[PDB]
């Protein structure tokens, strides 16, 4: 029923043909039955708007350069997901209906783990908790950083659309190192150092020579990511996890003021996260029906009731300290001292809360240790409706304060709620907002849908833009960048993939489009 | 098979949201739950709850988990 | 006399017209003796190879779009340069001979420095020199990171071609974060968060969304960068530097493998130099002249007795702890362990050693201090011929070795000496050979030539490459990263940079070649 | 000008490898060195010294330098 966007019935029959020649027939899925768990989205549209028209799971780099010269020759549009856990972001659905997806998630060798060098080469299905149990079992010195799906959720996939940790090694595409990409043309090219034959240096030195090309296709459709590098924390002798809860909606100027001289001197060395009310309450699984049935947002006065009952503050840091016991000491006293000097918030520890949530699973994702404990966001109001709303702002207080103001203001006007927490890096922020809406109910995914445009518009317009979006507004965020960005994509996209094939509509490129 | 046994899967996927320490999910541990319905709900996905395709969880892995988590008490 | 590869006098001199015309007169230089400091080359090749056309000097951003669309009017190929002190990669001078220099150096303006976020947005002729005397002017509380020509050098050159420091900003294009460029249809492209019009966090956060451009544009013709954004390091209150001297050839592989967990855990924060005895000898003004006047390399038993007369060692370690005075000495105290446990190597600190070469310039360098001490290695035999030979390696002791037995095997095969030291980043060696030999004496130069070419040769065998080289070597090593690399970097050549204007033959990227 | 005088050109450049504590190149304080002998090392380089264009040290800059070196005490 479904095809895709400008290929006939029987130009597609002659690809799915080929493509069961290639692969066989219980690695190509062209029944309505087998296509329905990857049209599930948490986005504010029906189904059929990303539905895909076929899925094939390839299992080496000899099937997806097959797979990649028939596309090419019926100009069938492929969709790439790894794990496909991509949820609040377009989940395992193609951006445009009627695209076949390459689901890689039966590529999951483990190509190596060097403990002494401290790096991984990975094949994209492979997850993060395929990886902590290879990592338990060989007793390996290593540490893993990951997104909270963790366990779910896999390194190549969250890579190639920029995500975040929260250990030292949390912003992950910095610590990316090396990886190999099948060509639209059918080539297998290798970044940084892997173009060298006989090479052991691919997951050690980053640039290689001439152009580094590694940041090119991520948040791209320029090639299929087949295998990828990573550098691994070694794992320290001491780990010494920490909250600061914070009363007034006000302290976040105060707050990131004095983070920030202890995230860029890196006395604080993790990705810190400072979470509101709200994101704390929904991740220790409170529900908004066991405090309010009223419509609308949850208002200040059942938050303030909220915050007495639990003991939650109207923001809640999580923060570690790693190294020696003599490092971690002396880095304990800097950062006590720091919160001391200030007259605001409690500090709670690791002996004071231990075994409690949420302290137990931001302690276990600074540490590497899996848990889907987060997923309690879904839980907060229901419906599986969820988007994920997140501007970048610069490490600084008065910045944070204004978005955060300018985001619950246009929330509030559709009924939402402002569920939302900063991820910390030494000098920016990455302003993660959840807006929550109930799905099954057709007025507020209307609402929901609208009030994304209006947090789009509104940011913008400030200066400000996201870093990451879902696939129905990628084109629309690729806007906010310019003219001349889109432009340079857009010819880059006709030398690398002329007949179109990769991905249409990533990031909004596209080669129907007029740039 | 794929995960070998149904207590595989449920430790390695499932349990991750559904064990009773957890609570993202309902407990799905000694309710009697049909295998026909685990498996309707893996491949469609309920609301708040993710759908996982045949390629990360197979038919013969839904079955194990089905028996497996009907034969643990309550 | 000199003309540009494929433009015959008249279109060069139409073109000459239209550069006075939108620049003035004298910013054309087009006579001889005004071009002969841009010729001036370190390489073993006449002057003729690597001779310019013209050299044009603009000042704003117009111009340098203006320059580009009289270029590709008359299919004009122009090199762009900034500070241009690249001694041994090139210098001044283009790739090919009778390319127009678009030289850069006028356009010193520093745009922003901010002290509290502690980044700084630069132009192309900004020095180093100048950066520091405007942080010492303002009192701002940040430190730089520069190569070792430092005061004489700038941001923007040494980043275009990939640079190294010394502070634990180091690894200078991971620090970079935005970039401004003209590319060859004449549209200004800003990288990362700078398409965002009224934005504020263009050296704030890196990526941007989409595609991430930045990594393409250095080592590569692919546009001229006209605005560069860094992060710079904030002043910390202690700075504690110290030198490992330790005695024999075969202790470097210890020496490695007992670095490597103290860089990774980042107890040691810094790039660590592991100096052999030629290159410290170099460094603190020592000629070869007196010591010996036989001809051919300088025999092992020379060299051990100019490490009795001075006390320096085979291999000669410099290091640096920043942090407070308390987190300064546990650090100390682990690191001074580390060597004990090892029982190999004296520990030299800056009470010890303080006002004597070379210990001074390297605390300076580590520092943030300018000074052009290490250009004493030209010194060493003299007569201005210097070429850098900088291999890859692991962090692993066995690898260097490796490494260090075949490159002095090639050049004392050529009568030349094994003057170098590793550049050590957690995973990763810069082997940084210097080839010396004298330019003066036509002989030497032939073997020079030969000694590169074997080195190369040498080192690809064993799945060596390197990391940067000049541009008479270029193309070379541009085929030791394989066909694949090469034609898709012609693919995007082709795709921005259609009438080859461009820099050709830049890190071997050139449309007359049949890729 | 450019630089300002020539003792901020020395301060700046020129005696970073020229200053007696230095010694990268031979001393130029007091020697009586020619301007036009000054101005051709500068432009054209010598051996281990690199060249600087006009755009980077300017002519009249390295009238003010030479007449600057000629000034001080040997
Ligand atoms: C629901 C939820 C989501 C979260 C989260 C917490 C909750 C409760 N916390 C996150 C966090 O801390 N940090 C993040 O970065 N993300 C969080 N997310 C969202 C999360 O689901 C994703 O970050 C991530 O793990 C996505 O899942 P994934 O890892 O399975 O990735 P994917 O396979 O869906 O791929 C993502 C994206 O990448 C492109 N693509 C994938 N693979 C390739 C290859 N091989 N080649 C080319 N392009 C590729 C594609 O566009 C895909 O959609
Ligand atoms: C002689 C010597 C050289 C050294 C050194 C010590 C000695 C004694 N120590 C170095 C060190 O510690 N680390 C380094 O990374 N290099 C050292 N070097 C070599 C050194 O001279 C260079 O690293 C560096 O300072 C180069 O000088 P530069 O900063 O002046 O750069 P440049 O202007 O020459 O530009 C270099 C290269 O970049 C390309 N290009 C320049 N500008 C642009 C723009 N705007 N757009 C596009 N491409 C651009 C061009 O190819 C140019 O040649
Ligand atoms: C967290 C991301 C989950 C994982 C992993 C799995 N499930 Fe789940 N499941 C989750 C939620 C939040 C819910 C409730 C959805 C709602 O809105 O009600 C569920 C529900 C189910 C059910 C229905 C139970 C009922 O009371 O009717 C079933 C049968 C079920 N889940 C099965 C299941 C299996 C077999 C899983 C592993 C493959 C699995 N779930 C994983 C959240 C999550
Ligand atoms: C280090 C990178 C240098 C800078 C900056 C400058 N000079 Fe230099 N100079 C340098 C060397 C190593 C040498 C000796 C070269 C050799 O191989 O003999 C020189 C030499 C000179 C001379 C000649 C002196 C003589 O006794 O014949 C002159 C006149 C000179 N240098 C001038 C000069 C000026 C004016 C500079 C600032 C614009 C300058 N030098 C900078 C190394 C370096
Ligand atoms: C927890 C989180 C972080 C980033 C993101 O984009 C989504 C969710
Ligand atoms: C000192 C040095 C370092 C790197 C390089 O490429 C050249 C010289
Ligand atoms: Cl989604
Ligand atoms: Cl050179």
């Amino acid at each position: 029923a479904v095809l895709p966007k400008g290929v006939t019935q029987g130009e597609f029959n002659k690809a799915v043909q080929k493509f069961r020649a290639l692969l066989g027939d219980d690695n190509v899925l062209v029944e309505s039955d087998q296509l329905v768990p990857y049209n599930k989205i948490m986005m504010p549209v029906e189904n059929a708007a990303h539905a895909p028209s076929a899925a094939v799971t390839a299992t080496t780099v000899e099937q997806v350069q097959g797979v990649v010269k028939i596309c090419n020759e019926h100009k069938i549009p492929i969709w790439t997901i790894s794990t496909g856990r991509n949820f609040g972001y377009g989940s395992a659905a193609p951006v445009q209906r009627g695209q076949v997806i390459l689901d890689l998630k039966k590529m999951n060798k483990i190509i190596k783990i060097d403990p002494e060098m401290c790096y991984a080469l990975v094949e994209p299905g492979v997850t993060f908790g395929q990886m902590y149990d290879y990592i338990q079992e060989n007793n390996l010195p290593v540490m893993l950083s990951f997104s909270a799906p963790s366990a779910i959720a896999g390194p190549v996939g969250n890579t190639m659309d920029r995500g975040v940790g929260y250990t030292p090694y949390g912003e992950h595409f910095m610590m990316q190192c090396g990886m190999e990409v099948v060509l639209a043309n059918g080539d297998v090219y290798r970044t940084g150092m892997g173009g060298v034959p006989g090479s052991n240096t691919w997951q050690i030195f980053k640039w290689g020579y001439g152009p580094t090309l590694d940041g090119m296709f991520t948040q791209a459709n320029y090639g299929i990511c087949t295998k990828m590098g990573f550098w691994l924390m070694p794992k320290p002798p001491v780990f010494k996890p920490f909250e600061v809860i914070f009363e007034d909606e006000a302290d976040i100027v105060e707050i990131v003021d004095a983070l920030r001289p202890l995230r860029m001197s890196n006395t604080i060395p993790n990705s810190v996260v400072i979470a509101s009310t709200l994101w704390e309450a929904g991740s220790a699984h409170l529900t908004r029906a066991q405090y309010t049935t009223e419509p609308g947002h949850t208002p200040d006065s059942v938050i303030k009731q909220m915050q007495k009952d639990t003991g939650m503050g109207a923001w809640n840091l999580y923060a570690a300290l790693y190294g020696t016991q003599e490092q971690v000491d002396v880095n304990w006293k800097i950062v006590t001292d720091v919160f001391k000097k200030l007259g605001k918030g409690r500090i709670v520890t690791q002996e004071e809360a231990g075994d409690t949530q949420p302290f137990k699973y931001r302690a276990q994702l600074m540490s590497g240790v899996p848990n889907l404990q987060e997923f309690g966001l879904y839980n907060w109001r229901g419906g599986g409706g969820s988007m994920w709303f997140a501007p970048v702002s610069e490490a600084r207080g008065s910045e944070c304060k204004k978005q955060a103001a300018m985001a619950k203001r246009v929330l509030h006007k559709y009924g939402l709620d402002y569920v939302a927490e900063f991820i910390v890096a030494p000098r920016d922020m990455h302003h993660v907002i959840d807006v929550l809406y109930d799905r099954t109910n057709p007025e507020e995914t209307k609402r929901a849908d609208a009030c994304f445009n209006e947090l789009l518009d509104e940011f913008e317009k400030e200066g400000y833009a996201v870093y990451r979006v879902n696939t129905r507004f990628q084109d629309r965020v690729a806007q906010s960048y310019g003219p001349v960005k889109r432009k340079l994509e857009h010819a880059i996209k006709r030398a690398v993939d002329p007949n179109n094939i990769l991905a249409p509509g990533r990031s909004g490129i596209d080669l129907n489009n007029d740039f | 098979s794929q995960w070998g046994s149904g207590k595989n899967l449920y430790d390695k996927v499932c349990g991750h949201c559904h064990k009773p320490e957890v609570g993202v999910g309902p407990v799905l541990e000694g309710r009697g739950l049909p295998e026909a319905y685990i498996k309707d709900i893996v491949r469609n996905g309920f609301r708040a709850m993710p759908a996982f395709p045949a390629s990360y969880v197979d038919d013969e892995s839904l079955t194990q988990v089905a028996e497996y988590l009907s034969s643990l008490p309550a």
